[PDB]
RNA sequence: GUAGAGAAAAUGCCUCGAGCCAAUGUUCGAGUACCAGGCGCUACGGCGCUGAAGUAACCGAUGCCAUACUCCCAGGAAAAGCUCGAACGACCUUCAACAAAAGGGUACCUGUACCCGAAACCGACACAGGUAGGUAGGUAGAGAAUACCUAGGGGCGCGA
RNA sequence: AGUAACGCAAACAUUGGUGAGAAUCCAAUGCCCCGAAAACCUAAGGGUUCCUCCGCAAGGUUCGUCCACGGAGGGUGAGUCAGGGCCUAAGAUCAGGCCGAAAGGCGUAGUCGAUGGACAACAGGUGAAUAUUCCUGUACUACCCCUUGUUGGUCCCGAGG
RNA sequence: GAGUUGAAAAUAAGCAGAGAUCCGGAGAUUCCCGAAUAGGUCAACCUUUCGAACUUCUGCUGAAUCCAUGGGCAGGCAAGAGACAACCUGGCGAACUGAAACAUCUUAGUAGCCAGAGGAAAAGAAAGCAAAAGCGAUUCCCGUAGUAGCGGCGAGCGAAAUGGGAGCAGCCUAAACCGUGAAAACGGGGUUGUGGGAGAGCAAUACAAGCGUCGUGCUGCUAGGCGAAUCAGUGGAGUGCGGAACCCUAGAUGGUGAAAGUCCAGUAGCCGAAAGCAUCACUAGCUUAUGCUCUGACCCGAGUAGCAUGGGGCACGUGGAAUCCCGUGUGAAUCAGCAAGGACCACCUUGCAAGGCUAAAUACUCCUGGGUGACCGAUAGCGAAGUAGUACCGUGAGGGA
């Protein structure tokens, strides 16, 4: 009916803070085609889906969030099976 | 001398142009934050330069709004509005250079 | 290291309190007090909290350095240690004399420093460019 | 509260004194009544708590004088 | 179906129906799954490779039907989702709304580690103690008692 | 006073291994104890104690190469599991309202409040540390999308459940 | 005016004489909780139709009910709400204690709690003191004076007037009357006391005095700048010592390898503000205003004063108990009056209650800026010279190194 209010008011350019690069994440890329991104605690799944969908220009299957014991949201982004993960891994600078 | 120049350049633009410009900047800031983590060599000075650029822009924007006659409440309302209508677009800086490549 | 009370003094905005002092970096001075008394030099670094200066050949200290990198190789290095700015006076090379320093105004619309035992101007218009390019 | 709106009467603080002189805290209360009063200028009654002194004064000066001095609108009553 | 101020309901009169109920069962899901072994490697830790048979009988629950029954007196929550519907009031109205069987799509926050008949909670302790619930194998036995065992876990953080 | 004690009378033993150093750390082989637990899991609580690498000052009733200890680096993935986006009980707050030196007290609609009502997911695999959450299979809810069929639907209210 | 990116090094990059870092004025932004205020919650979260809730304000709308009230809708940078050491005002208001017991009395209208407001608050322009002579709103100090008195005449409590100082300041309104209305209101007039005002006539008029947008003024505050004068010797270092010199409108203070007028920062002295703040003058303007004569009929603050009872407070405990202020009940008089002068009456003196508002002198320290200290120096001084209201303890209030 009305304008679609995003669940909170955030500014999208600050929500995806960084790729998390460790031995763990890289094989999630290899096996799952799933990126690992530390994001703003206040950020949701719909926000993250639009953000990556527009930013890197890839259609994203499903998102899974997490909250560290340190209070920092962490997101598994599993892309579709059409777009290969390692594509975006080279495009970003995460080397498998 | 970059500061005075950049500010004279800022106060001569229009509102829409400022908005757009701001968005573009924040995006470039994103791509920068990506490079940091990738440990690809880059310039530590750049975060400062860019962030503060954005600042100066916003400041100018608000300073105009005050001449128009708008209050703090009205300000914050129209700001929530603008932040709701924001769509992410890929940063013209470096994402357009991986679209082309 | 730093004895907890010997740390840097502070303003309410957290920024340290800087002593004002009479000397710049490119300057030449003579050492009035300390075992280095009488020696002439030029200033390199200057710390504006302690009010201390460092001079290339002066106040030499023999420092042992342990380089353990897969082998044990040591090094005995001689460094320069800071000396207190109240122990040095500006030195004129020309008439070869160490003096106090006053301020004077030049017609350019400029404010400079001079030695009061001579009347010799210290600061050169290009001094800072001369030091940056070094 | 035990207070008359119209004269502003308060309960008064008083010692009950025995034959022995031994004092005691006590309250003398305003004499308050729940009365309806006729209001001619409203053609209607008004329910009020009143001191009796107030009732008197309403007989003497008329209700409207009293309510105007006390600043209470008969309409909102 | 009808009747009364009477839509649905309740209530009264009339009618049509001999089946109904629900654990469980058969079949798909389900096999090139899983698995005894077999082959080979051993960083001798684990790993790659191929896989036979996969049914029947008797015990049998404190679990399921099940608010199913029979009995008793002490007489055993509310509200929403849900199903039905005229008048009254409000609002919305055409490719708008609602009604359906398929088809494709789409997917909000927070918890999630570990311990929990405890060295991690509660007892000031790495303390012979306290701590709701769930699952309930064998032989003997009335049994969740006892004794001896399986699975799994342990040999009590001073010894001689 | 180098005395009492070292926290059950389930019980240890040997061979290798690592190591400067082993009654105590790892593995193997015996032996022994619990088994309506001294097993596995979950609520509450705790709060990072979990995992790997490094360490052995203090802690550990001895020891220590070890650790629930210290140092670094990691780890918790849900439309369907559990709560919230649903509903109310005890109770709580309570617009207006009644009362009261003040603070407040009582109380109606309302709104909170699960220990209850409602509501949709299972098997196998992976696995240094997560799994009805990630993978592969079949499922299932709630919306949206189109076709077709009707013209009124929606809430308020009347009812059955 | 030169180096800089907090404590706080190291590393990496920048920014910088077209003036960085830095210092001051004025703005800007200010996530979430908190009065918390879109609705909810277990503070720092959730749900949302995105909203300052509610109360006052402006407008539209208009229940039972004609006018109204309530309710509904909308506008609005929108008044309040909360916080705040001590001081202050009001409201409630103890007990241990003292009395060598205790009950009247004392402690004490203290503590505590609640509410309120300010830089002070309160009080305050004589219905007052006094005594036959005079004073001239209030507050504060000295004194009167531990006097007069009060008091189970016990414990104890305890004035005032005259006198000396600090500090000074006086104003608005009701009613009679005249305008406007049907009112209730509004506008003029009018405010005093050894009496005024309204009423009726005749004179004077220009100065004086009080308030205050705007604005260069003055000064001060919030950044700063200039600022005199010494050398060698002496064992780690010289400011000490011996030996020479010098400045002083500067011999305050801090630092410096060791004690310094002459080494550094400074001090005396002297300059300096685009912006804001503050006291002052000026500032268009706004305010007011006199004079006499006649008239006791008009007014001069009513459920008031007083009276009867019940109390409270006054130094004053019901006492011969005034003055003051409250419950219950009664209930006047207008200046030919009324009140006060410590029961009460007469006389005389003084004063004008039942409407308001007002600066200073005085109280205080969570603090800010200067200064001093026969103040502390780590068991002291603040609980706290380091994570200090921390660790730890407690369900919690709280305790607390
Ligand atoms: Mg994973
Ligand atoms: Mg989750
Ligand atoms: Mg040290
Ligand atoms: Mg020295
Ligand atoms: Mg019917
Ligand atoms: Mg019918
Ligand atoms: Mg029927
Ligand atoms: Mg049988
Ligand atoms: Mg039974
Ligand atoms: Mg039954
Ligand atoms: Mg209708
Ligand atoms: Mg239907
Ligand atoms: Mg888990
Ligand atoms: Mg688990
Ligand atoms: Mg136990
Ligand atoms: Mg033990
Ligand atoms: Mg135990
Ligand atoms: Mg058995
Ligand atoms: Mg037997
Ligand atoms: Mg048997
Ligand atoms: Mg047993
Ligand atoms: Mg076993
Ligand atoms: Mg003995
Ligand atoms: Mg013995
Ligand atoms: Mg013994
Ligand atoms: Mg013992
Ligand atoms: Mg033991
Ligand atoms: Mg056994
Ligand atoms: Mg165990
Ligand atoms: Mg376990
Ligand atoms: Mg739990
Ligand atoms: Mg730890
Ligand atoms: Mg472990
Ligand atoms: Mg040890
Ligand atoms: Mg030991
Ligand atoms: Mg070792
Ligand atoms: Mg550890
Ligand atoms: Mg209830
Ligand atoms: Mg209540
Ligand atoms: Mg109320
Ligand atoms: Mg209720
Ligand atoms: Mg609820
Ligand atoms: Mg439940
Ligand atoms: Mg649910
Ligand atoms: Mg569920
Ligand atoms: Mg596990
Ligand atoms: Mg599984
Ligand atoms: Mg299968
Ligand atoms: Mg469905
Ligand atoms: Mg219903
Ligand atoms: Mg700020
Ligand atoms: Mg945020
Ligand atoms: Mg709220
Ligand atoms: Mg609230
Ligand atoms: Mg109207
Ligand atoms: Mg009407
Ligand atoms: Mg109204
Ligand atoms: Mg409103
Ligand atoms: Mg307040
Ligand atoms: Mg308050
Ligand atoms: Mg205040
Ligand atoms: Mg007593
Ligand atoms: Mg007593
Ligand atoms: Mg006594
Ligand atoms: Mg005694
Ligand atoms: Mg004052
Ligand atoms: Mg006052
Ligand atoms: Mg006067
Ligand atoms: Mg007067
Ligand atoms: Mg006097
Ligand atoms: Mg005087
Ligand atoms: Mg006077
Ligand atoms: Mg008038
Ligand atoms: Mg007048
Ligand atoms: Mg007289
Ligand atoms: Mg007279
Ligand atoms: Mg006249
Ligand atoms: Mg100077
Ligand atoms: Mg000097
Ligand atoms: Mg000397
Ligand atoms: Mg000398
Ligand atoms: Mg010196
Ligand atoms: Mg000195
Ligand atoms: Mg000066
Ligand atoms: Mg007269
Ligand atoms: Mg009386
Ligand atoms: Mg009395
Ligand atoms: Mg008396
Ligand atoms: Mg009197
Ligand atoms: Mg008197
Ligand atoms: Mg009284
Ligand atoms: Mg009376
Ligand atoms: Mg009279
Ligand atoms: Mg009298
Ligand atoms: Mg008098
Ligand atoms: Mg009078
Ligand atoms: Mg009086
Ligand atoms: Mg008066
Ligand atoms: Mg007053
Ligand atoms: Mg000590
Ligand atoms: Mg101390
Ligand atoms: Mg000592």
């Amino acid at each position: 009916k009305k304008l679609k209010y995003p669940r909170r008011i955030l500014d999208v350019y600050q929500i995806l803070q960084s790729p998390i690069i460790t031995e763990a994440a890289i094989k999630n890329i290899a096996d799952e085609n799933s990126l690992l991104f530390t994001v703003d605690v206040r950020a949701d799944k719909k926000m993250i889906r639009e953000a990556i969908s527009n930013f890197f220009g890839v259609k994203v299957r499903k998102v899974n969030t997490l909250i560290r014991p340190d209070g920092t949201k962490k997101a598994y982004i599993m892309l579709n099976k059409e777009y290969n993960a390692s594509e975006l891994a080279k495009k970003i600078g995460i080397f498998p | 001398v970059k500061k005075e120049d950049e500010l004279k350049e800022l106060r001569t633009k229009t509102n829409e142009q400022l908005n757009e410009e701001i968005l573009q900047l924040k995006g470039e800031l994103f791509m920068l934050r990506l490079q940091r983590s990738a440990r690809e060599n880059f310039k530590p000075s750049d975060f400062g330069r860019m962030r503060k650029r954005v600042a100066r822009m916003l400041t100018v924007k608000r300073e105009r709004e005050i001449e128009q006659g708008v209050g703090k409440r009205l300000s914050r309302k129209l700001d929530k509005a603008w932040k709701r209508s924001i769509v992410v677009r890929p940063p013209p800086s470096l994402k357009k250079l991986q679209e082309k490549a | 290291r730093i004895k907890r009370w010997e740390r840097k003094d502070c303003k309410p905005n957290s920024l340290p309190k800087l002593h004002k002092m009479h000397v710049k970096v490119g300057d030449t001075v003579k050492v009035i007090s300390g075992g280095e008394k009488g020696k002439i030099g030029e200033i390199s670094k200057i710390h504006k909290h302690n009010s201390t200066v460092i001079i290339k050949d002066l106040n030499l200290k023999t420092k042992h350095v342990k380089s353990k990198e897969e082998g044990e190789q040591g090094q005995i290095i001689k460094i320069e240690a800071a000396i207190h700015s109240s122990n040095v006076m500006l030195y004129s090379k020309e008439q070869e004399v160490a003096s106090r320093v006053g301020h004077k105004i030049l017609e350019d619309g400029r404010k400079v420093r001079y030695l009061i035992k001579t009347g010799e101007i210290v600061d050169t218009p290009d001094r800072w460019k001369e030091i940056q390019n070094k | 509260r035990r207070i008359c709106p119209f004269t502003g009467k308060k309960s008064n603080k008083a010692n009950r004194v025995s034959h022995s002189n031994h004092k005691t805290k006590r309250l003398q209360f305003v004499n308050l009544q729940y009365k309806r009063v006729w209001w001619e200028a409203g053609k209607r009654f008004v329910k009020l708590r009143l001191s009796t002194k107030a009732l008197k004064t309403i007989e003497k000066n008329g209700l409207d004088a009293v309510a105007k001095k006390a600043g209470i609108d008969l309409r909102k009553e």
